[PDB]
């Protein structure tokens, strides 16, 4: 993925 | 171990003063039930379900001694497992195991399941809510075992980091252990009520397994049917998705 692991920070 | 006369409340503090609000789809109910606008929206409420989903896992103890990959891996499997339990939820303390309350905006009765070209799965869904009542599902029993759902489904590959995972899920279980073993000491009714819910969970992953057949395909005759699909919604059910229905990612059962 790309647009989601931004979410896990 | 919750013996002595305190301590241990902790640890259900935690889920419950985290558990997500309330989430609207936006889905006008003032317009004539198509399958687009419908199937359009529970896409949009995926969208709108996975960010608090998101948040909500990170605020779980001990997950964020995850690996990166594994969480945004793991997340991205039981998602869909989730969203269903908590629907179910919903449906149940609402509108008493009748209707499918996915949203405030979105009540989902009868009429409805069959306009979504899904009124299958869609029983099977108001099953495991009617479930609910029957059961006898408290909430503390609820939002615990809504959060062992997460790790409820891997790949057979294993992890990037297996051992931190085990881990986890095992301490996990035993908490709802600790809940199911907080009313009474007698180690007959736990042995009993025990297999009682671990039954419930794993009547979970076939549905999710069901629904994901579903969606994926609605995915490929998308464009077709004209049903919008968000930015991130299509990515995992184009990636993540197919894994589960190519065998290579796999539920974990308690029992078989
Ligand atoms: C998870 C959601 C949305 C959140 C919820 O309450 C449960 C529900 C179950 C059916 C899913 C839906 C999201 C969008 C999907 C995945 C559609 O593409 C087909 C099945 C739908």
């Amino acid at each position: 993925h790309k647009k989601l692991l931004q979410l896990l920070t | 171990h919750i013996e002595g006369y305190e301590c241990q409340p902790i640890f259900l503090n935690v889920l419950e003063a985290i558990e997500p609000g309330v989430v609207c789809a936006g889905h006008d109910n003032n317009q004539p039930d198509s399958f687009a606008a419908l199937l359009s929206s529970l896409n949009e409420l995926g969208e709108r379900q996975l960010v608090h989903v998101v948040k909500w896992a990170k605020a779980l103890p001990g997950f964020r001694n995850l690996h990166v990959d594994d969480q945004m891996a793991v997340i991205q499997y039981s998602w869909m497992g989730l969203m269903v339990f908590a629907m179910g939820w919903r449906s149940f303390t609402n509108v008493n195991s009748r209707m499918l309350y996915f949203a405030p905006d979105l009540v989902f009765n009868e009429y409805r399941m069959h306009k979504s070209r899904m009124y299958s799965q869609c029983v099977r869904m108001r099953h495991l809510s009617q479930e609910f009542g029957w059961l006898q599902i408290t909430p503390q029993e609820f939002l615990c075992m809504k959060a062992l759902l997460l790790f409820s489904i891997i790949p057979v590959d294993g992890l990037k980091n297996q051992k931190f995972f085990d881990e986890l899920r095992m301490n996990y279980i035993k908490e709802l252990d600790r809940i199911i073993a907080c009313k009474r000491k007698n180690p007959t009714s736990c042995s009993r009520r025990f297999y009682q819910l671990t039954k419930l969970l794993d009547s979970v992953q076939p549905i999710a397994r069901e629904l994901h057949q579903f969606t994926f395909d609605l995915l490929i005759k998308s464009h077709m049917v004209s049903v919008d699909f968000p930015e991130m919604m299509a990515e995992i059910i184009s990636v993540q998705v197919p894994k589960i229905l190519s065998g290579k990612v796999k539920p974990i059962y308690f029992h078989t």
